[PDB]
RNA sequence: CGCUUCUCGGCCUUUUGGCUAAGAUCAAGUGUAGUAUCUGUUCAUCAGUUUAAUAUCUGA
RNA sequence: UUAUGUAUUUACUGACCU
């Protein structure tokens, strides 16, 4: 044998896991992702509710997982229908 | 099959602004149907922030229609010089002009 | 006599230091000063004829 | 059953002879469909129970072993006091999954 | 026509006769073999899809 | 054909109840005194809706669940998120081999204390009598 | 009062450091019956049809 | 701003299934 040059492994590994495990782990960690991309994008109206979905707050709007919220930021512009409760806010521009 | 739906565009677009540029496998690590081989392919393909992915000018297709000309396949060689560069933007327009050239 | 910070593509280090802008990091990442010399015209439409 | 929602029930008066179930349904309730508490047997009519059919699977129509009971939430409701329980029609499930 | 296609097809599975094959790139390539085996017109057609139109 | 709120509401012996659809029915006269049967509960105010009885708790975010008190007096509360606490810190590598080499007794709590908690520590709850149906509001009109 | 320099604080890249051959590799799921939810998408006056009430047809 | 019709994913249900 090549002690040295056989692809190395360690003692007390427990090993590589099953599918459920490891897709488990890939929706907590695009979970994290998404979490941290809508707090570099300081948005104020991603809410997750009691039982870990994603709501648009202004919109009102129910989704599964996370490319279902932030592919749900270019349809249906209150985005900017806003503008009239600015106006509201402030009856100038 | 490679369809790439709007779910996991959008999920490659903010992959690709934690992760970075050459750095492919550990952003198909979370994909759940890609490679990295299709990650790369598409965000050069489609999704790169420099496709300039509408807006056909007039400068652009004189440009190729005697570019196309000069070699006569290759898209991808006169990709880059005409700068439309998606390399089938390109053979988009240069098949939707020879129809209306012919019409 | 102050240096930009690094935008890397591996970097392990400090900060992965994403602004908006510095994306590119290039010219453009290619370019050929003339893209073509002009003999391809001189050839290929020597064999069209 | 209640999971296949289109499985009919033949529902005409139970005789005296008594249902079976399959290896693979044994414990197995006929209405509730369940595999705790079984509290009274299945009587299965004539028309269901004739020659070629006889000790054969109430559900599966497969070859029986054991005798067939309902649970004892089907008991108290009742549900033992209608007809019998021998599921008539094989529908859109395990037909298909033959073709394929 | 088929005849063809059948000899492509043994001509690209005989690279395949070790099974500690890869993690996608190679099984989807047999994969692809397997599917034109089972629809050999489905392919055929795309050959010629992909034959008249496609340059990039 | 359909005599309307005035002139049925005029003839039934109680005409609190009686609606304005009520005269759309087919058989109003019946209706109204159902309606005005003596321990009936009426139907749920959604029959008419178009938001499909629960579609309107959308973007208000509620707490997660309060434990009634005998249950929260074992500790479990406190075992329980502190190993969650202590799992949330765990990459796959720990989480499989801790699989295979498991330390156990983590919680170990006992037998005699969640015995006392269900049997003598027995809360009865606040229930509510028949007629209390539920809308959608009906716990945000706590004002009562 | 104004101007330049110095020092203390309120602070807006700090990831485990470096180098090798990006160190190196990897990453299979079905079929059936049903629902929920995004995205795309579009929304002139009678008469009877219909509906709890509303909203198609026809009428000038 | 409730809402439709659809192209259309994503999630979810029934101890569904060799
Ligand atoms: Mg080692
Ligand atoms: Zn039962
Ligand atoms: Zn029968
Ligand atoms: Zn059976």
């Amino acid at each position: 044998m090549d002690f040295q040059h056989r692809p190395g492994g360690k003692t007390g590994s427990g090993g590589v896991a099953s599918s459920s495990e490891s897709n488990r782990d890939r929706r907590e960690r695009l979970r994290q992702l998404a979490l941290e991309t809508i707090d570099i994008n300081k948005d104020p109206y991603f809410m997750k509710n009691h039982l870990g979905s994603y709501e648009c707050k202004l919109c009102l709007t129910l989704h599964n997982n996370e490319g279902s919220y932030l592919a749900h930021t270019q349809g249906k512009k209150h985005q900017t229908n806003l503008a009239r409760r600015a106006a509201k806010e402030a009856k100038e521009a | 099959g490679g369809v790439w739906r709007n779910t996991e565009d959008e999920i490659l677009k903010a992959a690709v602004m934690k992760y970075g540029k050459n750095q492919w496998s550990r952003i198909a690590s979370l994909l759940h149907r890609k490679s990295a081989k299709q990650c790369k392919a598409r965000w050069y393909e489609w999704l790169d922030p420099s496709i300039k992915k509408t807006e056909w000018s007039r400068e652009e297709e004189e440009k190729l229609l005697h570019l196309a000309k000069l070699m006569p396949t290759q898209w991808r060689t006169i990709a880059p010089i005409i700068g439309r560069t998606a390399a089938q933007c390109l053979e988009h327009y240069e098949f939707l002009l020879d129809k209306a050239a012919q019409r | 006599w102050k240096i930009p910070p690094c935008i890397s593509n591996w970097k392990n280090a400090k900060g992965y230091t994403i602004p908006l802008d510095k994306r590119l990091a290039a010219d453009g990442r290619g370019l050929q000063t003339v893209h073509i010399n002009e003999n391809f015209a001189k050839l290929a439409e020597a064999l069209y004829i | 059953a209640k999971h296949h929602p289109d499985l009919i029930f033949c529902r005409k008066q139970a005789g005296v002879a008594i249902g079976r179930l399959c290896e693979k349904c044994d414990g197995k309730c006929v209405i509730c469909d369940s595999y705790v508490r079984p509290c009274t047997l299945v009587r299965i009519c004539d028309e269901c129970n004739y020659g070629s059919y006889q000790g054969r699977c109430v559900i599966c129509g497969g070859p029986g072993v054991s005798d067939a009971y309902y649970c004892k939430e089907c008991t108290i409701q009742e549900k033992d006091r209608d007809g019998c329980p021998k599921i008539v029609n094989l529908g859109s499930s395990k037909t298909d999954l033959f073709y394929e | 026509d088929t005849k063809l296609l059948i000899l492509a097809l043994e001509r690209l599975k005989e690279a395949y006769s070790v099974k500690s094959r890869l993690n996608q790139s190679q099984r989807e390539e047999l994969g692809l073999i397997e599917q034109a085996y089972d629809n050999p017109h489905e392919a055929l057609s795309r050959i010629k899809r992909h034959l008249l139109t496609q340059r990039a | 054909n359909r005599f309307t709120v005035a002139e049925l509401k005029q003839l039934v012996a109680r005409p609190d109840v009686v609606e304005m659809h009520d005269v759309t029915a087919q058989d109003p006269k019946l209706l109204v005194h159902l309606k005005a049967t003596r321990n009936s509960v009426p139907v749920p105010r959604h029959w008419c809706f178009k938001r499909k009885y629960l579609q309107g708790k959308r973007g208000i975010e509620k707490p997660p669940f309060e434990l009634p008190d005998f249950i929260k007096r074992t500790g479990i509360q406190e075992m329980r998120e502190a190993l969650q606490e202590k799992e949330e810190q765990k990459t796959m590598k720990s989480k499989m081999r801790e699989k295979v080499r498991p330390k156990m007794g983590k919680i170990d709590i006992d037998y005699q204390k969640l015995h006392d908690a269900f049997f003598k520590w027995q809360t009865k709850p606040k229930l509510t009598i028949h007629g209390d149906l539920y809308y959608e509001g009906k716990e945000f009109e706590t004002r009562l």
